[PDB]
Parts: C-alpha cells; sequence; structure tokens
C-alpha cells in the first residue's frame, strides 16, 4: 500500500456561548428506515460515518425522499439547524470571473472530484454536533446513531473547507507549473492551456500523479460536455462567449412580476448585447410589492421593449482578453438618464457591454451622469482586468476642461479622448463670474403665507420695470425660484439677477440642466436662451436697497 | 520580547468584516511580493477558512520613493479594538511640538515587526490579496507581530520606545519627540543644519537598538486662525457694497458687534450692479468699527479631547484651497489655504488627496489626532481614485459634501 499525505483539518468551533443542535428525529415510514439503514451501512463501510453511543446528546434530523425514475430512496440530513449555530467562514466562492476577463485557452480538460471532497476530514472536537438518528423499526429497539467524518453535504462549513482544502492541495501544482490554469467549480475541476494536445495531456496525468499523493482519484467527468460549458448562465466557446439564449416572450397582458423576470433578462444581457435599455420597463415598477397586478405598458415602455427585441433578434458574442493589446471603453447617451458602453480591445470585437442609469435624485446634469459611469467602469474593469481602460467618451475636450475648471466640486476622469458620436455631452449655460455692465439688474424677491399657501412672486429692476405676481397653492421656495424665472423671462439677453434665496442659489450652483421640479426646468430653459447671466446673493431683511423694495412687495 | 500583550476587542463587537475592494495588477503583485518575504521572515502566516475576517490591503510609495509600500486599512480595527491605556491613564500631548521652527517626521514603523503580538488577537488581523477576476482564490494572511497602522501597536510598543528614546532625550531636553502610530515627530527650535544632524543622529541611535532613512520637515511656525479680511477700496460700485455686507453678515456669526446697518444705507435705491457709490462717512466708520473688530481672535475657542475634530475643505480654483479645523460650527480652531499642488495641476482628487494628507499632518503636531473631512467631491470619485494619490500610513475618517456651500465666497 501507498502512503498518502493527510488532508490537514480545518478547527471549527460553533457560536459563542450557543450549544449544539438537539432537533427531535421525525417518525419514518417502515420502509424508509430499511433505506436509510442501507445507506448509512455502506457509509460506515466507506469510512465517512461512524456509530456512536447514547451519551451523545446532539442529533439532526434525517429524512427519505426518492425520485420518481430513479428506483431508490435518496438520504437527507436537514442541517438547518447546525448551521444556525455554526461558526462564520471565509466564503471564498462568492464572486465569479466575468468571460471578459479569461484568456483564450486551446486545450481544457475536466475532472471530476466527487470522490475527491469525501477525503477531507471534519475536525474531530466538532463532529459530536453532527450526530442524527435512523428510526428503528417499530421504535421496539434504540434508534441507530451516527456521527460524520467527513464534510456533510448541506452544511455550512462544508463549501468553503473543501474549497480551501483543494486550493493548498493544488497550490504547488500550480505554482510551479505556471504555463497552465486551474479552476474548481462543484465537483468539477477544469484545466486549461496554450499547449499542444500532447504535452497537455500529460500536464492532466501529472496532475493526476499530484492528487493521488493524498489519494484522490480523479477520473474524467461522466458524459464529457461538448462545446460551449454551459456555467454560471454563460456560453463559454473556444474563441468567444455570450450569455444563455435570450428569448422575450410575447403577451398582451403584462404583470409585474413578468416585468421583474423581463428586466433580469435585459440586465443579463445588457453585459454583450449592446444598447440595452431597462427604465420605461422599470419604471411600471416603481413602487409595488404583489406580483400579479396588470400593470399597462405605456406607448414608451413598449417603444423600450420593441428596441430590445431588434438588439436582441441576432446571438452576438465577447471576445476573450488579450493582455498585449489596450483596454478601450466607449460610452454613449441614450436618453433619460441612460448610458451604454462597449468595452474592447480591437474595434468592433466587444471584449462586454453594459449599461448605467442616473442615480434618484431631485436635479442633474449630463456630465455628473458621464462621470458616474466613468467611475463605475473603471471599477468594473479593474476587477475583471486590473486595469483602467482606456475612455472614449461623447464629450469635446473644451467642454470638460470648463466644466471641472468650474465646478465647485472636485472632479477627475482618467485617461480619455474625444468621440464625435451624437447626442454629445455639453454645458448648456454658464453663469458669470462678475456682473455685467450695460445689463439690466433685475432684484427678485418672493414669499408665501405658511398656512393658506398664497403668495407673490417679482422684482424690480434699475430702469424702473417692475412685475408682482399673485400664486395660490404655493411655498416660499417655490415664489423664490419663480421671481428668478419672471426676470429671465422679462429681460434681454444679459440679465445681471439679484436674489436673497440661498435655497435657489444651492439649486443654481449645483448647474443641472434637468429637474423633476417643473419650475427648476423652466429656468434652465430660459438660462439656455440668455447671453450672459450673472447671479448675486444677498442676505435678506438686511436694508440692501432694491431687495428690501420687493420684499415688501411680495410679502402681502 | 516572547511575552504578548493581553488584548481584546471592546464588548459586544466582533473582529472586523470589511470587504476588499478591487486592486490593479501592479498593486496585486506587489502585494505578493512584499507578502512572500514577510511570510519567510516569519511577520504574517497564512490562514484557513475558519478565519471569517477581512482589513482591506492596498499599495502605495511614500513620498518620493519608487519601492512598493504595503498600507492596511486598519480604520474598522482601530475602533472595535479596545480603548488603550497601556502603561498609564494616557499620554500628555506636548502642546509645545507646535511651537517648534522645525519638525521631522521619521517612519518608525519597521520597529513594531520585532515584538509579536497576541496569539488570541492574530485573527482580527485578517487580510486578502484579492486575485484579478476573482480566477484565483484570495491569498489570506494574519499577523504574527505588531502590524503597522494598527492603533494597539504604539501602545503596546511604548513601554519598549520610551526606553529606546530616553538616552537621547536625556542629552537634548530641548528637543521635542511626539509618536502617533508609525510616525515619530521630532522637532527643534534651531538652525536645519544642525536639525538634520540631530535627525540623522536619532536613526543611527535607533538603528543601534535594533529606520527606512526617511523624513518629513514642517515648520509649525504659522499655523493659527488665518483672519476674516474686508477688502481696501477707493470706488466700491453696488456689487462690491453686496458681498461686503454678505460676507460682514456671515462673520457676525462668529463676532459680536458687527454692524451693517450704514453699509446697507450705501444701497438705498434700486441701482445698477456695475454703478459705483461713495462711502458716507458713517459708512467708513461702521467699516472701520468692523476692521477692528475682525483683527482680535474669536471669544471662547477652546480644544475639547472628548469632541471630534471636523475639517471642511472648499475648492477655490487655480490648485487653490482653503479649509478650517473645528469642533463646534464658527469656533474655528485652526483656518488655512494651500495653493500650487506639487505634481497635479491637472487632477482635482490628486490635489484633494494631498490636502487631506497635509491637514491631517497638522492636526496630528497640534492635537495629537486626526480630523473628520467634509470632503467637496462625489462619493463615487473619491472612492475611486483617492488610494492612487495616498501617500501616509495612517487614514482618516471623511464624509461627502453634495451641496454647494455659500460661505466658499467668504473664504476667498
Ligand atoms: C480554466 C478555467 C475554466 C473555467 C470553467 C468554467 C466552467 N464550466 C473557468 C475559469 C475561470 C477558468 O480559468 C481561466 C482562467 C483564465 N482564462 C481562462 N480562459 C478560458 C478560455 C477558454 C475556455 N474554454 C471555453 C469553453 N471550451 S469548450 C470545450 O469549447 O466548451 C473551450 C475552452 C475556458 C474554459 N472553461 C477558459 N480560464
Amino acid at each position: 500500500m501507498v502512503p498518502i499525505s493527510p488532508i490537514e483539518t480545518v478547527p471549527v468551533k460553533l457560536k459563542p456561548g450557543m450549544d449544539g443542535p438537539k432537533v427531535k428525529q421525525w417518525p419514518l415510514t417502515e420502509e424508509k428506515i430499511k433505506a436509510l439503514v442501507e445507506i448509512c451501512t455502506e457509509m460506515e463501510k466507506e469510512g465517512k460515518i461512524s456509530k456512536i453511543g447514547p451519551e451523545n446528546p446532539y442529533n439532526t434530523p434525517v429524512f427519505a425522499i426518492k425520485k420518481k425514475d430513479s428506483t431508490k430512496w435518496r438520504k437527507l440530513v436537514d442541517f438547518r439547524e447546525l448551521n444556525k449555530r455554526t461558526q462564520d467562514f471565509w466564503e471564498v466562492q462568492l464572486g465569479i470571473p466575468h468571460p471578459a476577463g479569461l484568456k483564450k485557452k486551446k486545450s481544457v480538460t475536466v475532472l471530476d472530484v466527487g470522490d475527491a471532497y469525501f477525503s477531507v476530514p471534519l475536525d474531530e472536537d466538532f463532529r459530536k454536533y453532527t450526530a442524527f438518528t435512523i428510526p428503528s423499526i417499530n421504535n421496539e429497539t434504540p434508534g441507530i446513531r451516527y456521527q460524520y467524518n467527513v464534510l456533510p453535504q448541506g452544511w455550512k462549513g462544508s463549501p468553503a473547507i473543501f474549497q480551501s482544502s483543494m486550493t493548498k492541495i493544488l497550490e504547488p501544482f500550480a505554482a510551479q507549473n505556471p504555463d497552465i490554469v486551474i479552476y474548481q467549480y462543484m465537483d468539477d475541476l477544469y484545466v486549461g492551456s496554450d499547449l499542444e494536445i500532447g504535452q497537455h495531456r500529460t500536464k492532466i496525468e501529472e496532475l493526476r500523479q499530484h492528487l493521488l499523493r493524498w489519494g484522490l482519484t480523479t477520473p474524467d467527468k461522466k458524459h464529457q460536455k461538448e462545446p460551449p460549458f454551459l456555467w454560471m448562465g454563460y456560453e463559454l466557446h473556444p474563441d468567444k462567449w455570450t450569455v444563455q439564449p435570450i428569448v422575450l416572450p410575447e403577451k398582451d397582458s403584462w404583470t409585474v412580476n413578468d416585468i421583474q423576470k423581463l428586466v433580469g433578462k435585459l440586465n443579463w444581457a445588457s453585459q454583450i448585447y449592446p444598447g440595452i435599455k431597462v427604465r420605461q420597463l422599470s419604471k411600471l415598477l416603481r413602487g409595488t410589492k404583489a406580483l400579479t397586478e396588470v400593470i399597462p405598458l405605456t406607448e414608451e415602455a413598449e417603444l423600450e421593449l420593441a428596441e430590445n427585441r431588434e438588439i436582441l433578434k441576432e446571438p452576438v458574442h465577447g471576445v476573450y482578453y488579450d493582455p498585449s493589446k489596450d483596454l478601450i471603453a466607449e460610452i454613449q447617451k441614450q436618453g433619460q438618464g441612460q448610458w451604454t458602453y462597449q468595452i474592447y480591445q480591437e474595434p468592433f470585437k466587444n471584449l462586454k457591454t453594459g449599461k448605467y442609469a442616473r442615480m434618484r435624485g431631485a436635479h442633474t446634469n449630463d456630465v455628473k451622469q458621464l462621470t458616474e459611469a466613468v467611475q463605475k467602469i473603471t471599477t468594473e474593469s479593474i476587477v475583471i482586468w486590473g486595469k483602467t481602460p482606456k475612455f472614449k467618451l461623447p464629450i469635446q475636450k473644451e467642454t470638460w476642461e470648463t466644466w471641472w475648471t468650474e465646478y465647485w466640486q472636485a472632479t477627475w476622469i482618467p485617461e480619455w479622448e474625444f468621440v464625435n458620436t451624437p447626442p454629445l455631452v455639453k454645458l448648456w449655460y454658464q453663469l458669470e463670474k462678475e456682473p455685467i455692465v450695460g445689463a439690466e439688474t433685475f432684484y427678485v424677491d418672493g414669499a408665501a403665507n405658511r398656512e393658506t399657501k398664497l403668495g407673490k412672486a417679482g422684482y424690480v429692476t434699475n430702469k424702473g420695470r417692475q412685475k408682482v405676481v399673485p400664486l395660490t397653492n404655493t411655498t416660499n421656495q417655490k415664489t423664490e425660484l419663480q421671481a428668478i424665472y419672471l426676470a429671465l423671462q422679462d429681460s434681454g439677453l444679459e440679465v445681471n439677477i439679484v436674489t436673497d434665496s440661498q435655497y435657489a442659489l444651492g439649486i443654481i450652483q449645483a448647474q443641472p440642466d434637468k429637474s423633476e421640479s417643473e419650475l427648476v426646468n423652466q429656468i434652465i430653459e430660459q438660462l439656455i436662451k440668455k447671453e450672459k447671466v450673472y447671479l448675486a446673493w444677498v442676505p435678506a431683511h438686511k436694508g440692501i436697497g432694491g431687495n428690501e423694495q420687493v420684499d415688501k412687495l411680495v410679502s402681502a | 520580547p516572547i511575552e504578548t500583550v493581553p488584548v481584546k476587542l471592546k464588548p459586544g463587537m466582533d473582529g472586523p468584516k470589511v470587504k476588499q475592494w478591487p486592486l490593479t495588477e501592479e498593486k496585486i503583485k506587489a502585494l505578493v511580493e512584499i507578502c512572500t518575504e514577510m511570510e519567510k521572515e516569519g511577520k504574517i502566516s497564512k490562514i484557513g477558512p475558519e478565519n471569517p475576517y477581512n482589513t482591506p490591503v492596498f499599495a502605495i510609495k511614500k513620498k518620493d520613493s519608487t519601492k512598493w509600500r504595503k498600507l492596511v486599512d486598519f480604520r474598522e480595527l482601530n475602533k472595535r479594538t479596545q480603548d488603550f491605556w497601556e502603561v498609564q491613564l494616557g499620554i500628555p500631548h506636548p502642546a509645545g511640538l507646535k511651537k517648534k521652527k522645525s519638525v521631522t517626521v521619521l517612519d518608525v514603523g519597521d520597529a513594531y515587526f520585532s515584538v509579536p503580538l497576541d496569539e488570541d488577537f492574530r485573527k482580527y488581523t485578517a487580510f486578502t490579496i484579492p486575485s484579478i477576476n476573482n480566477e484565483t482564490p484570495g491569498i489570506r494572511y494574519q499577523y504574527n507581530v505588531l502590524p503597522q497602522g494598527w492603533k494597539g501597536s504604539p501602545a503596546i510598543f511604548q513601554s519598549s520606545m520610551t526606553k529606546i528614546l530616553e538616552p537621547f532625550k536625556k542629552q537634548n531636553p530641548d528637543i521635542v519627540i511626539y509618536q502617533y502610530m508609525d510616525d515619530l515627530y521630532v522637532g527643534s527650535d534651531l538652525e536645519i543644519g544642525q536639525h538634520r544632524t540631530k535627525i540623522e543622529e536619532l536613526r543611527q541611535h535607533l538603528l543601534r537598538w535594533g529606520f527606512l532613512w526617511m523624513g518629513y520637515e514642517l515648520h509649525p511656525d504659522k499655523w493659527t486662525v488665518q483672519p476674516i479680511v474686508l477688502p481696501e477700496k477707493d470706488s466700491w460700485t453696488v456689487n462690491d457694497i453686496q458681498k461686503l455686507v454678505g460676507k460682514l453678515n456671515w462673520a457676525s456669526q462668529i463676532y459680536p458687534g458687527i454692524k451693517v446697518r450704514q453699509l446697507s444705507k450705501l444701497l438705498r435705491g434700486t441701482k445698477a450692479l456695475t454703478e459705483v457709490i461713495p462711502l458716507t462717512e458713517e459708512a467708513e466708520l461702521e467699516l472701520a468699527e468692523n476692521r477692528e473688530i475682525l483683527k482680535e481672535p474669536v471669544h471662547g475657542v477652546y480644544y475639547d479631547p472628548s469632541k471630534d475634530l471636523i475639517a471642511e475643505i472648499q475648492k477655490q480654483g487655480q490648485g487653490q484651497w482653503t479649509y478650517q479645523i473645528y469642533q463646534e460650527p464658527f469656533k474655528n480652531l485652526k483656518t488655512g489655504k494651500y495653493a500650487r499642488m506639487r505634481g497635479a495641476h491637472t487632477n482635482d482628487v490628486k490635489q484633494l488627496t494631498e490636502a487631506v494628507q497635509k491637514i491631517t499632518t497638522e492636526s496630528i503636531v497640534i492635537w495629537g489626532k486626526t480630523p473628520k473631512f467634509k470632503l467637496p467631491i462625489q462619493k463615487e470619485t473619491w472612492e475611486t481614485w483617492w488610494t492612487e494619490y495616498w501617500q501616509a500610513t495612517w487614514i482618516p475618517e471623511w464624509e461627502f459634501v453634495n451641496t454647494p456651500p455659500l460661505v466658499k465666497l467668504w473664504y476667498q
């Protein structure tokens, strides 16, 4: 007999203060007990479990289920209670690779390590918490008591300890064979390389040799799957990759569950299918928790869906990552706060695509939205490829320079060059830094009554021009915006505006080009038409003339 | 130092469980090399899945150094590590460190790697070298000695550090030496020629007791509350007087007796913004009395070591940045301004990142602790890029300002 190395045991503890599980064993049918006893007697012969005495005070229920064509009962141990009491582990399998970050491999083998899983022993001081009882026939003898010696299926710490134990075993083989790559997924093991079909087969035998040192027999996976690998919702091909088939259903009655399963398909497809839009379909789910509510599609939601069927009419594919070539990312504005981007290395051979949606807020502008999308692509690219891509953005170099130099916040976008793909991101207005000579000066103010909601907004100017407008169903902040709107409405192409509204200044200094406030949008449409707008602020109720005259005119 | 100092978290707090943010390839490769040697020297060791804790890690380059350095964002562990009184009820911060002409900052963090850590505490210093595209499981480590950037590292080492410095302090009683985390602040009151000699004579003395060869020179001579200044003009426009009254109205929150009645009396009417208004006798007087008030410091300002230090920053354009350090609004304990940030005339974030480091260094020298920053930047932008320009072994706290402050004009 050939000595094998013992797999190093991982010390496991329960959560602090908690004991082990003491769940009662359900009554089972006689025909069920006979099937468990047969299964466990085989498992006991294989060393997986071991009989124990009645001194062990823990128990975990066991169950018997079957398949309809498989003519056998199956053995299920319900570790729901022991999992609640088991410590937390470093779950090292949460994040999966993205296909756009993989390198093409000429040859790839699949090895089954299902029998390898049972070779992983369990911490001896923890095995007593995995006790379970097979009820006896007619409850006339003590039930057969067992405990696990290996990682039990369904236990909390089994996947992390199995993946970690296999990683430690493979580490010498991988580190010293740098011309191959190894990846583990469930009871499978995937090894890929660019060696010839001969040298590739030798390394697999060398790797089979290396796994026998701990005594792990690994044959090939049953029914060797032909291209593509159906893995985690993807189609992995020898040279290309794409998502599993995105078929959008036809329907005349869409519930909010149908729209939910829809958006999931577009969101998943949007990583390779360029131009996918999901908002007008997401606006039909703004606030609901019951899933049958048939919500009629707006004319914009249909137009968005039909635009997606056109994008999903023909299958598109992503290429694998060539580290020797540059990484490029290109963004396009799509309207209503939506943005699409493509990431590639050779023109028209996308690695992946994606989309970004504008954040929820009352005011915004295109440059902010473009900046946010760039950061998201930056973070995604560093995850997938470990580097920031070169950006091609639809904004003039002069526009961006004027923006960030005058913006009150600090902002930065990495290396980027302008691409002339309309619609171009532009600055729709720019306030003056100094008062304008010869331009009429509009002193504006508004005021409302908190109780009756009645208010007034208006202005007085240095040329004697005046206006006061009465308002109903309004607030102090709304009349302050209305007053500025009136001055913009009634002035020439160049105008100085004096206000005391810290609220209005805070909005305009944020430089929005679109707003959820219909009144702010109207002010923006007026600023766009102007030539020079100098917005000046003064404190209220301090005797500033012009401000004092119009404050009394609008306050009752 | 065979004996380990018993360390424990605070009651009812688990160890840190902070996600590791993505790293570039060159930083992953750098961290792999550094950690491979550190593991060979026994400073760190591989860990298994039974350790659920994690503390983020990345790689920087210290001020004008081409070698990659490992930085561990121990911020969460430091708040969860129990409040330390390792030798005494606390260290009295040297108020004379901020009064010296020159202060040199030495990175003495490599001396921490000589004393082991409590075995029961090593699991809380777990960190992960991430992999590109999750293609391999992350390399998991935990520390065997005191790690750089941990609150307990200077505390546990204070007993050992004070004995290394005792003969150098015995011969130079006028030299102030202060320690904050991985840094030694050594200041004196003398000409730089003998200062670098004393500094060189200090690190050679540290070398014989068991370094890095890098320094950071400061001059806390010019650290105070910068005064509020009003313009001096011969012809005032309506716009000039409006900004003046607005600035004086803002200062009136801080200072008493600030009057604006006679200056507002100048704006009697609805005049053009560019029209020049002559100052009356009662207006120039009111402006003069306001100048006298603003010459004097703020009433009732004091540092409270129980409260947080708050540091606000304003972007002023052309590489200029203003800031204020306070604990209560309108009670500024320090104000200042920066200009022409080195190597970033075209990068706003790099300038802001360098400003945060400078303000933090100033706060360490004055009060012995770092402030909480209100940063004029969107969360996602700062979050993505600040590590690319960070060069200090410590990391302060920060929040994000999303509404443009009107007081930016008043610090212009
Ligand atoms: C080797 C490997 C395997 C997996 C398996 C997951 C599953 N089911 C996952 C990772 C992360 C993985 O690791 C890496 C790391 C870096 N680079 C790549 N690149 C790459 C390049 C080509 C591939 N193949 C596509 C499909 N096949 S085939 C017979 O035609 O279906 C042809 C070859 C595969 C695969 N496989 C992988 N893989």
